[PDB]
C-alpha cells in the first residue's frame, strides 16, 4: 500500500511545483513565433528556394 | 582543384573499401535466419532449442534466435524492431495462463508491423497436460466452456499410447491458436503448431521445417500460386 | 478486305509487343526495387528478347506480308538469323524463368544461398549464347537452308536439331518444373486447408487450389498454344504437307508470345504499381 | 488530457448483478478499441473483455462468456460492463482500459502493470 | 489517504487547466490571418544514400550541414558525406537492434543504442585513425529510445524504462536522472540556448526538463496517444510533437499550452518524426503512410509533400543551415531533399 501513497504524493508535489509559474498571454506568444518567422524567412533555404549556384546539392 | 582531387581520392578509396566490407556483411546477413522468441514466464522458451541470443544451424542453414529478456512488460514500441524476422517462435505452457497466452498471441498476430511474419507455435509441457487430465477435476471445462461442445479433429494424430482425453485436451488448446490465426491471416502469414515437452531434441528440426514452409509459401504467394 | 485486315492486326501486334516489352524495361531502369530482385534479371532478359522480336523480326516480315513480296533484298539471311535468335532467346528465357521459379519453390534455402547475380548472369548468358550460336553460325555457314525472295525453307537436320535445342528440350524442362511446382503447391494448399478447417471445426480451400491450376494453366497453356503449333510443323515441312499461307498463321502465333510475356511474367503488384506511376494510370 | 473514470462498484451478494460505467475525456473515443481488465486481491491483472470502435465486434474471457456484457456510446464518450450472476471469484478492482493507438485491432499493453491509457479502476466485492 | 492525494491531484490539474484557460486569448490560426501563405513547396530528392542491409531506424546531421549519421537493424551505423554520397565510416555494432543515433556538435563523436539498453559512444578522431567504442553507458533498464549530445563530454538519453538521464561520458555514470514520465520515453530535443530539453513518452505527455536543476518545469498533455517525435522551434520558446494519434501539435513553453494542431481525416497513420525548417515557418513530419507532409507552422496548410519511400519514414532531420531535409525509412534508403 504505502509505496502507491508516495507515488500519488510525488504527482501532487510536481503538479504544485508546475502550477505556480507565470503564463505569458497567448496573443503575445503567437505574435513572437510569427515575428521570428518573418525575421528569418530570408535565410531559410527550404521556405525560400535556392539557385544551383548556392545550393550545394544542385 | 588538386586540393579537392586529393580529398576526392581519399573519400573514393574509403567508400570502395566500405562497399567491399558491406558486400561480405550482406552475405552474412542474408545467410542468417533471424527469429524472435516469445512466451510467458511459465513457458519453457529457454529449453525449446537445446536481448539474449541463440545461434544454431540445421542442414547448413544458420538460425539466429533472439529473446528480448531484460525489458518492461509493455512491449508495443520495442516489438517493432522485429517487423523483418523470418518467424516468431511463440511458446505456451499447457495448463489459468492459457487466456494470457491467447491474448498475447492475438496482439502479436494482429499488429500493423507483424502482419507479414509467420508464427511457429510450440505448445510446450504436454507431459504435464497429459498427467493433469489423466488425473484432476477436468478444470479445462471451467476455464473454457466450449470444451463441452468441442471434439477431436479426425485428422488429429495421437502419439502411441496417449489416452483420448489427452488427445481431446491437446488438440483443443492447439485449435484455439488456430482460431486466432485463421481469422485474419490473409495468406500473408501462417501459424505452425507443434506439440512438445522439455525433453524433445526434434524442435530444432521443426523450426527448420517451418522456415522452409514460410519461405516456400512466400515464393508461392510471390508467383500467385497462393 | 483480307490484306487491309491483316495489315491492321500485324501493325497493332507489333505496337502491343513494343509497348509491353518497353514498359518492363522502362520500369526496371526507373525504379530501383524492381531491379534489386535477382528473379527480375530473367524478366528483363525475357522482355529484351521479346523487344528484339518486336524491332529486329516482326516489322520486316509484316511489311513483306502486307506487300506480298520481300523488299529488303540481301537483308534476308541477317533477318533469318535475327528470327532464330530472338525466337530462341524468348523460349530459352521462358525456360530459365521456370528453372529459377522451381529452384526458389523446391529448395528455398539453397536458392537464397546460390542465386547470386553471378549464377543469374551465367544462366542469362547461357540462354543468349545458345540463341546466338544456334542462329548466326548455321546461317553464315549456310547449314540452315534446304537440301538442293526470302523463302525461308530449312534443311531436315537443322530444322529437327534446332527445334530440339530451341523448343522440345525447354518444353520438357518447363513441363517438369511446373509439374513439380504444382505438386509442391498442392502439398502447401492441403496443409493450409487442414489448419483452416481445424479452426472452423473448433469454431463449431478449393478457391486457392483453383488459383494454382489457373496460374500454371495460363503460364504453360499460353506458351504451348503459341509455340507448339509452329514447332510441330517446323519438324513436318522438311520431312514431307501444309499450305504456306496457313503455316504463316502459326509463325505469327509463335511470335505473339513477345506481346503476352509482360502480362504473364512482369505483372506482380510491384510491376503494376511501377507501370501505374510511370504511365499516370491511377 | 487522456483519462478514464470508472463508476459503479462496492459490495454485492453472490448470484447478484451490477453495471460498471466508464467516462472518457481527452480523446475521440470512437477511434479506439476499448477494454475491461481486472485485478483480484494479491494476484495479477487479467483481461475481461473487448469492444471494437463500431461496437460490432466484441470479445470476453472464458470465465465471463454470457455472464458479463460490454457496450459503448460513441456520442456520450462512455464504456459499460453490465454484469450478471456474479461469483465470489469475480472479486477484483475493474479497470476501463483503451487500446494505445487509434484505428487498429492489436492492444498489447492493456494488461501491463503500469499503462498510460486506463482509469483508476473501481472495487467490486462479491460476498454476503 | 491515496484517494485524498488523488483528489488533490485532480484539484491541482483543474487549477492548472483554469490557469491555461486564463491565458488562452485566441488560436494561433486567427493571429496569423494577415501572413501570406507559403504556397506549394516543391522539394525534390537531391541524393539517395544506399548501403544499409536492413531498415534504417535513425538519423542525425552534423553542425557542418555536410556529414550525417544513420543506423539500421542489421547492426550498422554509417556516416555519409551528403554532398558527395561517399560513406566516410561504416561502424559495426555489438547489438544489431539499434533504435537511435546522434552526432556530437563538434563532429568528434557519434552515439547509438537500442534493445541492448546501453548507449555506446564511438570516437571518430582517434590517434590510431580507427573507429571504436569510447564508452558504453550501461544503466537504463529498458531500450534506449533517443540520445543527444550537449558537447563532447555530456549526453542526454531517453529510455523504455520511462526515464531520461544526463551522463558525463568520461565518468560513465548518470549525472542526473529524469523520472516523471509514465510511459516509455520515445524522443528528445535539446534547446538551442542549451539549458533545457523536451521529451515525449508513450503517454499523452511531453515534459520540459531543466538540465541544471534536474526536474521538469512543465508537463504538456494535449496529445491523444503515444508521442513518438519531438522538436524545438528554432528560438527555443516552442516545440512540435507527433504521435500515434496522427496529429502533429505545436506547444509554447511561455504560455504553457498548445498553439495549433496539424491533421487531415485523410491521415490515419502514426507520426514517426518531426522537424522545423530554419525560420520555423515549415514544420516537416514523417508518417507510417510511407511519406512526409510539409506543414506551414503558422497556418496548418500542407505546404507540400516528400514522397520517395517504399516503406515507413522512420526518421527525418533538417541541416543546421536549413539547406536540406534528410529522411530515412524501413526500405533502407536515405533521401536528401531541397
Ligand atoms: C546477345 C546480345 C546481342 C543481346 C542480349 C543482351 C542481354 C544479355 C542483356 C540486355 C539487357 C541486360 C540486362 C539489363 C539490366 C540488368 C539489371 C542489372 O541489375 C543486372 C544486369 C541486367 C539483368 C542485364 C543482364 C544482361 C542483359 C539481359
Ligand atoms: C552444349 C550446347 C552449347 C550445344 C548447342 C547445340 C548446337 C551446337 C547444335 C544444335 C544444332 C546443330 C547443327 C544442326 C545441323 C547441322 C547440319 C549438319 O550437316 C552439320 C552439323 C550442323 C551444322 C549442327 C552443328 C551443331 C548445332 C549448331
Ligand atoms: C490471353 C490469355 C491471358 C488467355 C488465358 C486463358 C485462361 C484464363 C484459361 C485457359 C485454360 C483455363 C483453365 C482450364 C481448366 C481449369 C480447371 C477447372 O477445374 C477450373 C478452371 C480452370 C483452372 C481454367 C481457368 C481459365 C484458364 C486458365
Ligand atoms: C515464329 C517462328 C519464327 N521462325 C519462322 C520463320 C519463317 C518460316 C516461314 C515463314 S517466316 C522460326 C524458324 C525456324 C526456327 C527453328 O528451327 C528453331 C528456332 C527458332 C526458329 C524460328
Amino acid at each position: 500500500n504505502t509505496a502507491s501513497i508516495a507515488q500519488a504524493r510525488k504527482l501532487v508535489e510536481q503538479l504544485k511545483m508546475e502550477a505556480n509559474i507565470d503564463r505569458i498571454k497567448v496573443s503575445k506568444a503567437a505574435a513572437d513565433l510569427m515575428a521570428y518567422c518573418e525575421a528569418h524567412a530570408k535565410e531559410d533555404p527550404l521556405l525560400t528556394p535556392v539557385p544551383a549556384s548556392e545550393n550545394p546539392f544542385r | 582543384t588538386e586540393d579537392q582531387r586529393n580529398e576526392e581520392k581519399a573519400q573514393r578509396e574509403a567508400n570502395k573499401m566500405i562497399e567491399k566490407q558491406l558486400q561480405k556483411d550482406k552475405q552474412v546477413y542474408r545467410a542468417t535466419h533471424r527469429l524472435l522468441l516469445l512466451g510467458a514466464d511459465n513457458s519453457g522458451k529457454s529449453t525449446i532449442v537445446k536481448i539474449f541470443e541463440t545461434k544454431f544451424q540445421v542442414d547448413k542453414v544458420n538460425f539466429h534466435m533472439f529473446d528480448v529478456g531484460a525489458q518492461r512488460d509493455e512491449r508495443r514500441k520495442w516489438i517493432q524492431c522485429f517487423n523483418d524476422v523470418t518467424a516468431i517462435i511463440f511458446v505456451v505452457d499447457s495448463s489459468n495462463r492459457l487466456q494470457e497466452a491467447l491474448n498475447d498471441f492475438k496482439s502479436i498476430w494482429n499488429n500493423r508491423w507483424l502482419r507479414t511474419i509467420s508464427v511457429i507455435l510450440f505448445l510446450n509441457k504436454q507431459d504435464l497436460l497429459a498427467e493433469k487430465v489423466l488425473a484432476g477435476k477436468s478444470k479445462i471445462e471451467d476455464y473454457f466452456p466450449e470444451f463441452a461442445r468441442y471434439t477431436t479433429p479426425e485428422d488429429a494424430t495421437p502419439e502411441p499410447g496417449e489416452d483420448p482425453r489427452v488427445t481431446r485436451a491437446k488438440y483443443f488448446i492447439r485449435d484455439e491458436f488456430l482460431r486466432i490465426s485463421t481469422a485474419s491471416g490473409d495468406g500473408r502469414h501462417y501459424c505452425y503448431p507443434h506439440f512438445t515437452c522439455s525433453v524433445d531434441t526434434e524442435n530444432a528440426r521443426r523450426i527448420f521445417n517451418d522456415c522452409r514452409d514460410i519461405i516456400q509459401r512466400m515464393h508461392l504467394r510471390q508467383y500467385e500460386l497462393l | 478486305s483480307v490484306r487491309i485486315l491483316t495489315a491492321c492486326f500485324l501493325s497493332l501486334l507489333i505496337l502491343s509487343t513494343l509497348l509491353g516489352n518497353t514498359l518492363v524495361c522502362a520500369a526496371v531502369i526507373r525504379f530501383r526495387h524492381l531491379r534489386s530482385k535477382v528473379t527480375n534479371f530473367f524478366v528483363i532478359s525475357l522482355a529484351v528478347s521479346d523487344l528484339l522480336v518486336a524491332v529486329l523480326v516482326m516489322p520486316w516480315k509484316a511489311v513483306a506480308e502486307i506487300a506480298g513480296f520481300w523488299p529488303f533484298g540481301s537483308f534476308c539471311n541477317i533477318w533469318v538469323a535475327f528470327d532464330i535468335m530472338c525466337s530462341t532467346a524468348s523460349i530459352l528465357n521462358l525456360c530459365v524463368i521456370s528453372v529459377d521459379r522451381y529452384w526458389a519453390i523446391s529448395s528455398p534455402f539453397r536458392y537464397e544461398r546460390k542465386m547470386t547475380p553471378k549464377a543469374a548472369f551465367i544462366l542469362i548468358s547461357v540462354a543468349w549464347t545458345l540463341s546466338v550460336l544456334i542462329s548466326f553460325i548455321p546461317v553464315q555457314l549456310s547449314w540452315h537452308k534446304a537440301k538442293p525472295n526470302c523463302d525461308s525453307s530449312l534443311s531436315r537436320t537443322y530444322a529437327i536439331s534446332s527445334s530440339v535445342i530451341s523448343f522440345y528440350i525447354p518444353v520438357a524442362i518447363m513441363i517438369v518444373t511446373y509439374t513439380r511446382i504444382y505438386r509442391i503447391a498442392q502439398k502447401q494448399i492441403r496443409r493450409i486447408a487442414a489448419l483452416e478447417r481445424a479452426a472452423v471445426h473448433a469454431k463449431n480451400s478449393f478457391k486457392r487450389e483453383t488459383k494454382v491450376l489457373k496460374t500454371l494453366s495460363v503460364i504453360m497453356g499460353v506458351f504451348v498454344c503459341c509455340w507448339l503449333p509452329f514447332f510441330i510443323l517446323n519438324c513436318i515441312l522438311p520431312f514431307c504437307c501444309i499450305d504456306s499461307n496457313t503455316f504463316d498463321v502459326f509463325v505469327w502465333f509463335g511470335w505473339a508470345n513477345s506481346s503476352l510475356n509482360p502480362i504473364i511474367y512482369a505483372f506482380n503488384a510491384d510491376f503494376r504499381k511501377a507501370f501505374s506511376t510511370l504511365l499516370g494510370c491511377y | 488530457q487522456v483519462q478514464l473514470q470508472e463508476s459503479g462498484g462496492g459490495l454485492v451478494q453472490p448470484g447478484g448483478s451490477l453495471r460498471l460505467s466508464c467516462a472518457a475525456s481527452g480523446f475521440t473515443f470512437s477511434n479506439y478499441k476499448m477494454n475491461w481488465v481486472r485485478q483480484a486481491p494479491g494476484k495479477g491483472l487479467e483481461w475481461v473483455s473487448d469492444i471494437s470502435q463500431s461496437g460490432a465486434s466484441i470479445s470476453y474471457t472464458g470465465s465471463v462468456k454470457g455472464r458479463f456484457t460490454i457496450s459503448r456510446d460513441n456520442a456520450k464518450n462512455t464504456l459499460y460492463l453490465q454484469m450478471n450472476s456474479l461469483k465470489p471469484e469475480d472479486t477484483a478492482v475493474y479497470y476501463c482500459a483503451r487500446c494505445p493507438a487509434p484505428f487498429t485491432r492489436d492492444c498489447f499493453d492493456v494488461t501491463s502493470t503500469t499503462y498510460a491509457y486506463r482509469g483508476q479502476g473501481t472495487q467490486v466485492t462479491v460476498s454476503s | 489517504e491515496l484517494d485524498q492525494l488523488r483528489q488533490e491531484a485532480e484539484q491541482l490539474k483543474n487549477q492548472i487547466r483554469d490557469a491555461r484557460k486564463a491565458c488562452a486569448d485566441a488560436t494561433l490560426s486567427q493571429i496569423t490571418n494577415n501572413i501570406d501563405p507559403v504556397g506549394r513547396i516543391q522539394m525534390r530528392t537531391r541524393r539517395t544514400l544506399r548501403g544499409h542491409l536492413a531498415k534504417i531506424y535513425a538519423m542525425h546531421w552534423g553542425t557542418d550541414s555536410r556529414l550525417l549519421v544513420s543506423a539500421s537493424q542489421d547492426g550498422k551505423l554509417i556516416i555519409w558525406d551528403s554532398y558527395t554520397t561517399n560513406k566516410v565510416h561504416a561502424i559495426p555494432l555489438r547489438s544489431s537492434w539499434v533504435m537511435t543515433c546522434a552526432y556530437a556538435p563538434s563532429g568528434n563523436y557519434v552515439a547509438c543504442g537500442g534493445l541492448d539498453n546501453i548507449c555506446s559512444i564511438y570516437n571518430l578522431k582517434t590517434r590510431e585513425g580507427n573507429v571504436r567504442v569510447s564508452r558504453e553507458l550501461a544503466g537504463h533498464t529498458g531500450y534506449l529510445s533517443c540520445c543527444r549530445f550537449l558537447d563532447d563530454n555530456q549526453i542526454v538519453t531517453s529510455s523504455g524504462d520511462t526515464t531520461c538521464a544526463l551522463w558525463d561520458i568520461e565518468t560513465g555514470q548518470q549525472t542526473t536522472t529524469f523520472t516523471g514520465h509514465t510511459g516509455d520515453v520515445m524522443s528528445l530535443s535539446l534547446a538551442p540556448d542549451t539549458r533545457l530539453f523536451v521529451s515525449g513518452a508513450c503517454d499523452a505527455s511531453a515534459k520540459l526538463w531543466d538540465v541544471r536543476e534536474g526536474m521538469c518545469r512543465q508537463t504538456f498533455t494535449g496529445h491523444e496517444s503515444d508521442i513518438n517525435a519531438i522538436c524545438f522551434f528554432p528560438n527555443g520558446n516552442a516545440f512540435a510533437t507527433g504521435s500515434d494519434d496522427a496529429t502533429c501539435r505545436l506547444f509554447d513553453l511561455r504560455a504553457d499550452q498548445e498553439l495549433m494542431t496539424y491533421s487531415h481525416d485523410n491521415i490515419i497513420c502514426g507520426i514517426t518524426s518531426v522537424s522545423f525548417s530554419k525560420s520555423g515557418r515549415l514544420l516537416l513530419a514523417g508518417y507510417d503512410d510511407f511519406n512526409c507532409n510539409v506543414w506551414d507552422a503558422l497556418k496548418a496548410d500542407r505546404a507540400g509533400v516528400l514522397a520517395g519511400h517504399d516503406n515507413r519514414v522512420s526518421c527525418l532531420g533538417v541541416t543546421d543551415d536549413g539547406m536540406a531535409v534528410a529522411t530515412g525509412s524501413w526500405d533502407s534508403f536515405l533521401k536528401i531533399w531541397n
